[PDB]
RNA sequence: CCCGCAGAAGAAGCACCGGCUAACUCCGGCCAGCAGCCCGGUAAUACGGAGGGUGCAAGCGUUAAUCGGAAUUACUGGGCGUAAAGCGCACGCAGGCGGUUUGUUAAGUCAGAUGUGAAAUCCCCGGGCUCAACCUGGGAACUGCAUCUGAUACUGGCAAG
RNA sequence: AUGUUUUUUUUUUUUUUGGUGAGAGG
């Protein structure tokens, strides 16, 4: 299936390639109902809808068209692990050096 | 010439979110969406062939908020028309200035946008349009005009709009207050649920 | 994945020494949205069971269909009993123009665009079986082909 | 009025009697009178607990009842308060000490009249009876029932012209004496008239 | 059937006659009522059906249905008939709330149909 | 046509809800009434009123009238043993149709051109009235008729078999 | 020898497929 496992450094045009939306608010979620937050860290169209092949606000409540994405939900449309393997990006307004590169010793 | 009524009837009639309701409150919230309107909603026998078509249509008919001749002179001239029938009426139905002002986002509603054409608010090219059915071309750019451009109701409609999902078809500008009708909307732009054929079909009983 | 519509009810007596002796026929027809269509016909003293029956006589014996994209490849006539009934390939966008059982069958078939009457009797059953039986006959422009000894580009 | 009923038939063999006492030509109309009293009391009371036979038994001027029922638990309450109450109740109607001892039923889907009760309650809470029957006969079926016959009569969906309607499933012979077969009735008091609901379970063949 | 037949002699149109003839291609028309009475519908039905003959402006004499509860015709009364068969030989209609023939009393769903204006409040 | 003024202000009804046919409940005795075709005799979703709904909307119903559905006069596109429909049977003029080969003709047939087929209307692409209707530029079409020049398989004529 | 000799609506729809910290055993 695969030989060896290849780590090198990750360029900016890598991590826009893996990301699936920039992750703008930080607002979690709603905290009094049980919606998330359009489009803070737990978002929909960046990532995935929480319910399987369901707009989590509203459309598609059956097996047809799953991709589909109103207006009304700013929504994708696929599987509960989806967001698992999707990520999000920061578009950090000042630059900051890694961590792990600067204190290794 | 216009539907005064309840607004959130209808939609419950539909069974679907019509959007007559400008979304700052949910429509869960503000009606039984699911059950049908009247004293004998809770029951929901099957529907007839003919019967879906026709709720399909008015479906249509509602969300746009086109009475039935015009409906039907939509739907000829999309018969007229070269390549898929449905599809073409759809254009036509988003074609509308009021539709359009909506989608850019200077209207809450659909409703609100028409109400604003009327009262000599938008401009097309920078020339006054009055009217709701004025079907916008491409590269026409509709405008707010300096006069409604004060209105705390457009700034509401904007951001309203902002939180809903941009058209891909339009481009508009929220500090100019102006959009640009790019080309006319791709089949697949817009929304999956509206059976057109049906629609269709129902015309050429 | 199966669709399944069906498509009339129908009350049928037997008379006996007491009295009538009432049933029910279900009309049914099951197709995938691709070729593959059937429908059944079943019968019972109360009406689901009925319908379940002529849904299970469907599932079995379908009967596979060549569909060029969403229509029909040719103009093509079907009849059976009564029922003889004309449908013609019709360009996308104009969707199934055909009138009651052979609507239904149509739908489940996936043809999405026909021009179609059914002349003569208009007797469910026997219309839909008609339904069939010219979607049956229907050969493709491949097929066509084969048989003449020739490539589809010598047809068009 | 064609048929015979399958418990008085089979009291002799294979059923047994429910109220179970010897007494004299003297008291035995009293005794009589005194047990439909009791009886219709318990009714009364346990409705909401599901009941399914009274057995009383008197020796030795003490009149001992025996309740079947398919949940103890709401009968007897708080352990030995509810049935206490019961108890002095029941004396009371009959004048002689009382002693209540409370049967669990298992499988209260396989009890006829328990069923019955079920499918009356059903109808009167406005459900498709035909739906309940089919339930009633359905899970008798699924805990292991030889056969059970179930049969609505009158009323049925609010027509005017009553008529009845009956499910069958597996063997329920009746003419075959040694065949356990526990029948039972129940009527359904709805808002276009009674709905009268027969239940017949054939447990199995006694051999002897 | 054969073409040389068909050209031999040609088919046949199916001449439908008008089942209103006292009308003459017109939309109503005016006429007196020469008498009015109640008549026994046929099988299985049972009432009294008002019912008047009425002399037209063209000339016919004919028998016209009063629909709505109760009329005030009279002999010599002028009203307007409109074509229609109640289901033995009426087939014509007086249109309630013309000329002579009054508008139903009392009544306030499709009203239009029995000539009645619209109830003020 | 444009600008200014005031204030939600002056501006919604009609038909229908038994099935066909979109829309259901309650209250009033084969009467009163309904009805396009197929209810009402005391629990009427069918009559009348109400509440609720559905469809149209400055209109909405009804009537009349035409085509449609009606392949129900069937050229396209039906039939006739029993459903309506094979002359009782023949001969036979007119008429319709006509085995096979060659030659010729070119009437039918086909091709191309020319003339005409008024404009408006219909249809296509445009333009102008804020849009639309409406107006309007150019095209296409007007399936035909006539004439000229070809083609000659088929049908016809003539000549020989 | 003989039967159109007491008709009246006593009406057609399913089911559907989680971190933190403390303590014990080995
Ligand atoms: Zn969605």
């Amino acid at each position: 299936e695969f030989d060896a496992i290849k780590i090198a450094l990750a360029s900016p045009d890598m991590i826009r390639s893996w990301s699936f939306g920039e992750v703008k608010k930080p607002e979690t979620i709603n905290y009094r109902t049980f919606k998330p937050e359009r489009d803070g860290l737990f978002c929909a169209r960046i990532f995935g809808p929480v319910k399987d092949y369901e707009c989590l606000c509203g459309k598609y409540k059956r097996l047809k068209h799953r991709g589909v994405i109103c207006e009304k939900c700013g929504v994708e449309v696929t599987q509960t692990k989806v967001r698992r393997e999707r990520m999000g990006h920061i578009e950090l307004a000042s630059p900051t050096a890694h961590i792990w590169f600067l204190k290794s010793l | 010439a216009r539907y005064l009524g309840p607004k959130l009837k209808l939609s419950r009639r539909e069974g679907t979110d019509l959007f007559l309701k400008s979304g700052v409150r949910a429509i869960d919230t503000k009606c039984k969406i699911e059950q049908a309107p009247g004293q004998h909603g809770a029951r929901k026998p099957r529907l007839s062939d003919y019967g879906v078509q026709l709720r399909e249509k008015q479906k249509v008919r509602r969300i746009y908020g086109v009475l039935e001749r015009q409906f039907r002179n939509y739907y000829k001239e999309a018969a007229r028309l070269k390549g898929n029938t449905g599809e073409n009426l759809l254009a036509l139905l988003e074609g509308r200035l009021d539709n359009v002002v909506y989608r850019m986002g200077f209207g809450a509603t659909r409703a609100e946008a028409r109400q604003l054409v009327s009262h000599k608010a938008i401009m097309v090219n920078g020339r006054v349009v009055n009217i709701a059915s004025y079907q916008v071309s491409p590269n026409d750019v509709v405008s707010i005009r300096e006069k409604a451009k004060k209105q705390s109701r457009v700034k509401a409609a904007l951001e309203l709009a902002e939180q809903r999902e941009k058209p891909t078809w339009l481009e508009v500008d929220a500090g100019k207050m102006e959009g640009t009708f790019k080309r006319k909307p791709e089949r697949s732009d817009l929304s999956a649920d509206i059976n057109e054929h049906l629609i269709v079909e129902l015309y050429s009983k | 994945e199966l669709q399944e519509k069906l498509i009339a009810v129908n009350r049928v007596s037997k008379t006996v020494k007491g009295g009538r002796i009432f049933s029910f026929t279900a009309l049914t027809v099951v197709g995938d949205g691709n070729g593959r269509v059937g429908f059944g016909y079943g019968k019972a003293r109360e009406v689901p069971a009925a319908i379940q029956k002529a849904m299970e006589k469907a599932r079995r014996n379908m009967i596979n269909v060549a569909l060029n994209n969403g229509t029909l490849q040719h103009p093509v006539k079907g009849v059976h009993t009564g029922s003889r009934v004309f449908m013609q390939p019709a360009s996308e966008g104009t969707g199934i123009i055909a009138g009651g059982a052979m609507r239904a069958v149509l739908e489940v078939a996936g043809v999405h665009n026909v021009l179609a009457k059914a002349y003569g009797s208009t007797n469910p059953i026997n219309v839909v079986r008609a339904t069939i039986d010219g979607l049956e006959n229907m050969n493709s422009p491949e097929m066509v082909a084969a048989k003449r000894g020739k490539s589809v580009e010598e047809i068009l | 009025g064609q048929k015979v009923h399958p418990n008085g038939i089979r009291l002799g063999i294979v059923k047994p009697w429910n109220s179970t006492w010897f007494a004299n030509t003297k008291e035995f109309a009293d005794n009589l009178d005194s047990d439909f009293k009791v009886r219709q009391y318990l009714t009364k009371e346990l409705a909401k607990a599901s009941v399914s036979r009274i057995v009383i038994e008197r020796p030795a001027k003490s009149i001992r009842v025996t309740i079947h029922t398919a949940r103890p638990g709401i009968v007897i309450g708080k352990k030995g308060e509810d049935v206490e109450k019961l108890r002095k109740v029941v004396a009371d109607i009959a004048g002689v000490p009382a002693q209540i001892n409370i049967a669990e039923v298992r499988k209260p889907e396989l009890d006829a009249k328990l069923v019955a009760d079920s499918i009356t309650s059903q109808l009167e809470r406005r459900v498709m009876f035909r739906r309940a029957m089919k339930r009633a006969v359905q899970n008798a079926m699924r805990l292991g029932a030889k056969g059970i016959k179930v049969e609505v009569s009158g009323r049925l969906g609010g027509a005017e012209i009553a008529r009845t309607e009956w499910y069958r499933e597996g063997r329920v012979p009746l003419h075959t004496l040694r065949a356990d077969i526990d029948y039972n009735t129940s009527e359904a008091h709805t808002t276009y008239g009674v709905i009268g609901v027969k239940v017949w379970i054939f447990k199995g063949e006694i051999l002897g | 059937a054969t073409v040389n037949q068909l050209v031999r002699k040609p088919r046949a149109r199916k001449v439908a006659k008008s089942n209103v003839p006292a009308l003459e291609a017109c939309p109503q028309k005016r006429g007196v009522c020469t008498r009015v009475y109640t008549t026994t519908p046929k099988k299985p039905n049972s009432a009294l059906r008002k019912v008047c003959r009425v002399r037209l402006t063209n000339g016919f004499e004919v028998t016209s249905y009063i629909g709505g509860e109760g009329h005030n015709l009279q002999e010599h009364s002028v009203i307007l008939i409109r074509g229609g068969r109640v289901k033995p030989g009426v087939r014509y209609h007086t249109v309630r709330g013309a000329l002579d023939c009054s508008g139903v009393k009392d009544r306030k769903q499709a009203r239009s149909k029995y000539g009645v204006k619209r109830p003020k409040a």
